């Protein structure tokens, strides 16, 4: 199962964290809720999907009405844990992909502000969020690359440069039918900046005369190689 | 609210025409309404008050009328300088609500583009890059084909087009095509070519000049 | 005789302040309604609000009500138009305009020429000017590598009138803005006539000045 | 120029050989300022005309002769100033605006005669409202909701609402303590009559008629039944007294 | 152990202000939520804002925004619904909740009993209780002419519970309402146990105690 | 969000296995509660976040739903269980709540008792009288009474009143209230109260004397 008759009747126990929780079923597969006692006197709840699927193990505190961390687990390894405050929104979420790529908020604010990252392979994004959108802001000198997510899902990237000499400043556009980020210096195209859909980015340099692509695409591992290319 | 709809949505005329644009309201009222002209590139300006009234410095020409649920705006004697979107609004119910707009257009005689070719500039030289740009002025009607033979050799998506709206005298489209490649493609070259295939014409003509 | 001059275009951020203001000339300022009206690129047209100065009654649109805020210096024969914080989705046109009221509402007499915000976290570039050299002769001025929207282009200092065409801007594949304005004059004028074009890029505040062959 | 019908609000318009170039021509002389315009048909159905102190007026007749719209504007042609819509059955609405646009006055005049005065109406919708009955006057307030009429004698009044819907309703509240003293009313929408009621006992019924008039009936020593015949209130005095 | 006790019945007419508490116990006050919802005759419940004591975190519900005042006072664990300008369009029913958090969001575990306020511009009558006087049997208190709602009727002071009916109030054609409290008790009682009912009309401050044969 | 809550009006005996169904105009998964409105009293809830009993409430209530479609259950109605039952949602802002669910127990056939309670001497010094005939621990609801003063019968001067189902029991009770004024009390000698109920062989007939 995802995450690591009778009497009356089917019977089923777990135990989770060192902590023996039984419950009881009506089909003969497994999916049913198992609650149980801490040692704290707080309440563990944990739900087992019709199609076995998808757990839903949650936490609670005693009264079992107010709630501590609700920890979602799917079948494609896919995790998304929250943890609760003292009035009921969620301080934290960490959504653990299916590829391992996590994606931490941290100190959400009360108005839809906190602090985020996203963690792919080898290096760790920052920036914040809003009610709108996600915002991730990579950083070099005068140019900063804004990596919008937002709360659907849609995945657009602006670039900002600072810059005043129009030999150097540094524009981009996008393409969101070829997740490309393609920036220009000088009227003259530089590189493409490709988000992969399995949570990577790909740097692919133009020709010193910008017409074609040269070499191939360039799997970044060290959050410098992000710098380098800005 | 109330919602407004207005009908038709796109409108062609010819000069001396009667065009009727009409306003169907959500909701039933009576002389509540307003007409507003807003010419490509200006602003929004008061036609016609109270659902009948004209304002003066509009000409003559401009009726409106209508009680209860319909509505109608009136040009008596089309002219080219009518090209615009029409909207209307209500002031019965607030908050205020305008109409989507109804657009207006001329029919006019065809007329062949005169086409000119421009070199780009020795002050863009200097900046790693060169635009060659294509003209059509004054042609109609609005489709027209443009293609880029350079040093007899064929291009394909570098380059990008923009046509006007009617002119407000004449009625008449433009059409700019401009070629964008970096000095080095350039300098290489000698002839830059511009094919143009268009209604008015009876055989495409071209325009070219030579490197230098 | 009544006008209604407004601020520039301009460029912010999500999350940046915004205020932009609408002057009064050639009629009684505190005798009208004053209000302003929205116009998203593509959509039509969307009412926010109207003042009546000096009694400062400020009125609001559902749609807009504690979105925004309408505020009137009856000193100045100033309205203004003000957010808190920015979000892309208010990207539009943005006109003044003076109001006849009917009972508890109005119809917009005149209009002010609109104010064009843009907002985006992208890059402030002015433009770069390239003439276009040539019985009748054609030339221009080819306005490249510009953002945001929008330009005003004129020609010799607006006495040149006739035969002007200046197109609409297209959006190149370095995300800056580039169009070009087209005059007609005739040939014998060529080698006896200078032409300058007059380019005016209010949100970088960049105007520029070419000439012709 | 123009000699070879009657109009509501005693008005007056005037040609039948159709005019050159277009739609027929009439003339109507208003408060001593002569109004010209040009009508489609022979009916006489709008009149404009300018003023003596440069303002504009706008006389529009209805297309079957049932009313007219006299309206007066700020010499700009678009600013209000008062327009009195009148109507066939002497039913006249004459409106006042205030120099922003909104409305100031607005006098109701009924086709009886009574009429609904309404003066000094604040930006909210608050006025000072009253109506001119057939020998008395009620007055009262102007909500946005409604027009409220009250009646006070000593502790109790009574209020009389005019719903913005056009209903009229009408409640009575009383101060008093003792129920011996103490009096209550029910309305009926139905009979639009007013039955008070003091110690457990109906003491009279105050009909509130549809021409505007507010008759009073009183019932018998024991409450049973009516007696006597109504007699229609001519003075405020009289209302009161009921109270 | 957790109770919430609310303010009494009110009577107001359109234009007085009004505040109703509710006096959270058995929890930590500071803790948990608290709102309050609306139950308009013959309509459902509709909710009206919500606060969490002890920051005075208050969020209002659109459709009650600006028309009322929610607060709390966690030094004597107490909620308040404020208004100011009464309409008789705010007449209903008022439950002080407890609420349990969710995403952005509530639902109501506890419930007070009720604040009925009623809004009219009438004469606030004062019931009249006269006794319906009699193997089993049947006696009760006839509680006539009051206005308004509501009206409570118990027997002898809370002790007798079962075999009580106590009816709907039912409007006349005088503008006032009526009920009848009923009870069922044995005949061989009626000679050797003594029958009290104890009516409260708090509208009008009415306290009165009856017997019967 | 729209939340269209059927049934409306609903019967069933003790023992069946009813379910209430909300309809949510938008779609989410186990953000709905549920509660129970017995009359005169508060709501109380019975089920929260859609599928998790709170501790006080009997183990027979369930609920179940995804999607935009849910269920309220009860596994061995009991004739305590007479109340209203509301959904409410908190997955969008704001919360909204269902029109509700009237839930009616089916019982045997109760033949009512009726009592005849005269006007009080207290009243008569207040000028009128009001004579009241009590129909207790009746079912089902219908039941038709009729007022004969001096064997003469009465229409327009009477009011009736009814309770809700008792939590017990499941039966009914109606007041019909006569009300004429003293003149015409102190005239006539005999007041009567016919009463007609499904649990009636024959129309029983309830009388006193003036006195
Ligand atoms: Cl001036």
């Amino acid at each position: 199962l995802p995450g690591e008759k009778n009497k009356d009747g089917y019977d089923l126990i777990a135990t989770v964290d060192k902590l023996e929780l039984k419950g009881t079923s009506d089909k003969n597969n497994g999916s049913g809720v198992l609650e149980g006692v801490k040692a704290d006197k707080s309440k563990v709840k944990l739900t087992i999907s019709d199609d076995l699927g998808q757990t839903t193990l949650e936490v609670f505190k005693e009264d079992g009405k107010t709630l501590v961390s609700k920890k979602v687990t799917s079948k494609d390894k896919s995790s998304t844990e929250e943890k609760f405050n003292e009035k009921g929104e969620v301080s934290e979420k960490i959504i653990t992909r299916a590829d391992g790529t996590r994606l931490e908020y941290t100190g959400i604010k009360s108005d839809g502000s906190g602090k985020a990252k996203e963690v792919l392979k080898g290096y760790v994004l920052e920036g914040t969020l809003t009610a709108e959108k996600t915002t991730l802001v990579v950083k070099e000198g005068t140019v900063t690359l804004s990596k919008n997510i937002s709360k659907s899902g849609e995945v657009s990237v602006e670039l900002n440069d600072t810059d005043s000499s129009a030999a150097t400043k540094k524009t981009a556009a996008w393409n969101s039918g070829t997740s490309t980020l393609t920036i220009t210096v000088n009227s003259k195209k530089t590189k493409d900046l490709v988000f992969t859909k399995e949570n990577t980015i790909t740097v692919q340099q133009y020709d010193s005369n910008g017409t074609k692509l040269e070499g191939s695409a360039v799997e970044i591992t060290k959050l410098d190689e992000i710098k380098n290319a800005l | 609210a109330i919602q407004l709809t207005q009908s038709p949505s796109s409108l062609s005329a010819s000069v001396g025409d009667r065009v009727t644009i009409t306003c169907r309201a959500s909701q039933g009222f009576s002389s509540a309404l307003a007409w507003y002209q807003q010419k490509p590139g200006k602003a929004p300006k008061l036609l016609i008050y109270d659902a009948s009234s004209l304002e003066s410095g509009v000409p003559s020409r401009f009726s409106g009328s209508g009680s209860g649920t319909d509505f109608t705006l009136t040009i008596s004697s089309l002219q080219p300088e009518d090209f615009a979107t029409y909207y209307c609004q209500q002031f019965n119910s607030y908050p205020l609500t305008f109409g989507g707009g109804t657009k207006v257009e001329i029919k006019r005689t065809v007329a062949a583009p005169s086409v000119f070719i421009f070199p780009p500039s020795d002050e863009q030289l200097k900046s790693g890059t060169a635009s060659v740009v294509c003209l059509l002025n004054n042609f109609y009607p609005r489709e027209a084909k443009v293609q880029w033979k350079v040093d007899n050799a064929l291009q394909s998506g570098n380059s990008q087009e923009s046509v006007t709206e009617q002119d407000s005298k004449d009625s008449t489209y433009s059409l700019s095509s401009t070629l964008t490649l970096s000095k080095a493609d350039y300098e290489k070259h000698k002839v830059y070519a511009c094919e143009v295939t268009h209604q008015g014409l009876s055989s495409p003509v071209t325009k070219s000049f030579n490197r230098g | 005789e009544v006008q209604l001059v407004q601020s520039g275009a301009e460029v912010k951020k999500p999350g940046e302040s915004l205020k932009i203001s609408c002057q009064s000339s050639g009629y009684r300022f505190t005798i009208y309604w004053i209000g302003w009206v929205r116009q998203m690129p593509g959509k039509g047209l969307e009412w926010m609000g109207i003042i009546w100065p000096g009694d400062s009654d400020t009125r609001y649109s559902p749609s807009f009500q504690g979105q925004v805020t309408i505020s009137a210096d009856k000193s100045i024969s100033t309205a203004y138009l003000q957010w808190s914080s920015l979000k892309a989705s208010d990207t539009a046109m943005y006109y003044c305009v003076r109001g006849i009221g009917r009972y508890s509402n109005w119809f917009l007499d005149y209009w002010g020429q609109g104010t064009l915000v843009t907002v985006s976290s992208a890059s402030t570039k002015g433009p770069s000017v390239f003439p276009l050299a040539p019985g009748t002769a054609a030339l221009g001025c080819l306005v490249k590598d510009y953002f945001p929207e929008p330009v005003t282009v004129s020609w010799n200092s607006g006495a040149l009138t006739s035969g002007v065409h200046t197109f609409p801007a297209v959006l190149q594949s370095s995300g800056l803005y580039s169009l070009s304005s087209v005059v007609t004059v005739p040939s014998s004028s060529l080698g006896t006539q200078t032409y300058i074009c007059n380019v005016n890029h209010k949100p970088s505040n960049t105007k520029v000045d070419k000439r012709v062959e």
